[PDB]
Protein backbone atom coordinates (compact mmCIF):
# COMPACT_ATOMS: atom_id res chain seq x y z
CA UNK A 1 0.00 0.00 0.00
CA UNK A 2 0.75 3.81 -0.25
CA UNK A 3 0.10 6.94 1.61
CA UNK A 4 -3.85 7.74 0.82
CA UNK A 5 -3.91 11.88 0.27
CA UNK A 6 -6.68 14.50 -0.27
CA UNK A 7 -6.18 17.50 -2.49
CA UNK A 8 -8.91 20.41 -2.04
CA UNK A 9 -8.90 22.85 -4.63
CA UNK A 10 -10.38 25.50 -2.14
CA UNK A 11 -7.53 26.32 0.41
CA UNK A 12 -4.06 25.28 -2.28
CA UNK A 13 -5.21 27.70 -5.45
CA UNK A 14 -7.25 30.51 -3.88
CA UNK A 15 -5.81 32.94 -0.74
CA UNK A 16 -9.20 32.91 0.63
CA UNK A 17 -10.03 36.00 -1.54
CA UNK A 18 -13.70 36.20 -2.43
CA UNK A 19 -12.65 36.85 -6.82
CA UNK A 20 -10.52 34.06 -6.41
CA UNK A 21 -13.25 31.78 -5.65
CA UNK A 22 -16.11 33.48 -8.23
CA UNK A 23 -12.82 32.85 -11.27
CA UNK A 24 -12.60 29.14 -9.96
CA UNK A 25 -16.41 28.61 -10.72
CA UNK A 26 -15.90 29.42 -14.51
CA UNK A 27 -14.07 26.46 -15.00
CA UNK A 28 -16.14 24.35 -13.77
CA UNK A 29 -15.83 20.58 -13.58
CA UNK A 30 -11.72 20.80 -13.43
CA UNK A 31 -11.40 19.83 -9.42
CA UNK A 32 -14.73 17.65 -9.81
CA UNK A 33 -12.23 14.75 -11.86
CA UNK A 34 -9.30 15.49 -9.16
CA UNK A 35 -11.66 15.03 -6.01
CA UNK A 36 -13.44 11.85 -7.53
CA UNK A 37 -9.51 10.15 -8.63
CA UNK A 38 -7.69 10.83 -5.36
CA UNK A 39 -10.95 9.18 -3.82
CA UNK A 40 -10.69 6.05 -6.01
CA UNK A 41 -7.27 6.07 -5.28
CA UNK A 42 -8.12 5.97 -0.86
CA UNK A 43 -10.80 3.23 -1.65
CA UNK A 44 -7.85 0.31 -3.39
CA UNK A 45 -5.48 1.38 -1.04
CA UNK A 46 -7.76 -0.43 1.80
CA UNK A 47 -8.63 -2.97 -1.20
CA UNK A 48 -4.66 -3.58 -1.14
CA UNK A 49 -4.55 -4.17 2.65
CA UNK B 1 -25.86 -36.25 -6.81
CA UNK B 2 -27.04 -34.38 -3.56
CA UNK B 3 -24.32 -32.23 -2.96
CA UNK B 4 -23.88 -30.69 -6.65
CA UNK B 5 -27.38 -30.31 -7.94
CA UNK B 6 -27.97 -28.30 -4.95
CA UNK B 7 -25.06 -26.25 -4.16
CA UNK B 8 -25.76 -25.23 -8.13
CA UNK B 9 -29.09 -23.86 -6.87
CA UNK B 10 -27.94 -21.99 -4.55
CA UNK B 11 -25.70 -19.89 -7.01
CA UNK B 12 -28.67 -19.31 -9.67
CA UNK B 13 -30.59 -18.31 -6.18
CA UNK B 14 -28.15 -16.02 -5.61
CA UNK B 15 -27.82 -13.97 -8.87
CA UNK B 16 -31.74 -13.92 -8.93
CA UNK B 17 -32.17 -12.37 -5.50
CA UNK B 18 -28.83 -10.29 -5.52
CA UNK B 19 -27.67 -8.23 -7.84
CA UNK B 20 -24.45 -7.45 -6.13
CA UNK B 21 -22.31 -9.85 -7.14
CA UNK B 22 -22.24 -8.60 -10.43
CA UNK B 23 -21.04 -4.66 -9.52
CA UNK B 24 -17.92 -5.45 -10.29
CA UNK B 25 -18.93 -5.32 -14.00
CA UNK B 26 -21.59 -2.79 -13.45
CA UNK B 27 -18.76 -0.54 -12.48
CA UNK B 28 -17.27 -1.01 -15.86
CA UNK B 29 -20.79 0.35 -17.28
CA UNK B 30 -20.71 3.07 -14.41
CA UNK B 31 -16.47 4.30 -15.26
CA UNK B 32 -17.60 4.72 -18.43
CA UNK B 33 -21.13 6.75 -18.19
CA UNK B 34 -19.84 9.42 -15.93
CA UNK B 35 -16.83 9.85 -17.60
CA UNK B 36 -18.58 10.98 -20.79
CA UNK B 37 -21.57 12.43 -18.28
CA UNK B 38 -18.27 14.70 -17.04
CA UNK B 39 -17.04 15.19 -20.49
CA UNK B 40 -20.16 16.64 -22.30
CA UNK B 41 -20.18 18.99 -19.62
CA UNK B 42 -16.93 20.85 -20.57
CA UNK B 43 -19.06 22.98 -23.22
CA UNK B 44 -21.22 24.85 -20.71
CA UNK B 45 -18.92 26.45 -18.52
CA UNK B 46 -16.83 29.32 -19.47
CA UNK B 47 -13.33 28.98 -18.66
CA UNK B 48 -12.91 32.67 -17.90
Amino acid sequence: SMTKTSVDCTMYICGDSTECSNLLLQYGSFCTQLKRALTGIAVEQDKNT
Amino acid sequence: ANQFNSAIGKIQDSLSSTASALGKLQDVVNHNAQALNTLVKQLSSKFG
